């Protein structure tokens, strides 16, 4: 997965 | 710590509980996006304790954050308090 997966699912 | 590169999974620490962690610094983390993606992409799996770490390669690199969750859910607890 990429930190941009992160954001989405703690994020925004 | 005050590094995304300290981040490790505790032995009996929950796989959820880490990557929250690994999350939390890594934003802290002064580096470009890019880079940001190559060490999710590498340390999160690296890094987790060795009971999870089998069970990240197995899904393979295709594997969804939400599938990794789900495939490392008990690994190391339960967790629950002992009913005596």
């Amino acid at each position: 997965i990429t930190f941009e997966d992160l954001l989405d699912y703690y994020g925004p | 710590p005050t590094s995304i590169l300290d981040i490790r999974q505790g032995p009996k620490e929950p796989f959820r509980d880490y990557v929250d962690r690994f999350y939390k610094t890594l934003r802290a983390e002064q580096a470009s996006q890019e880079v940001k993606n190559w060490m999710t992409e590498t340390l999160l799996v690296q890094n987790a304790n060795p009971d999870c770490k089998t069970i990240l390669k197995a899904l393979g690199p295709g594997a969804t954050l939400e599938e990794m969750m789900t495939a490392c859910q008990g690994v190391g607890g339960p967790g629950h308090k002992a009913r005596v």
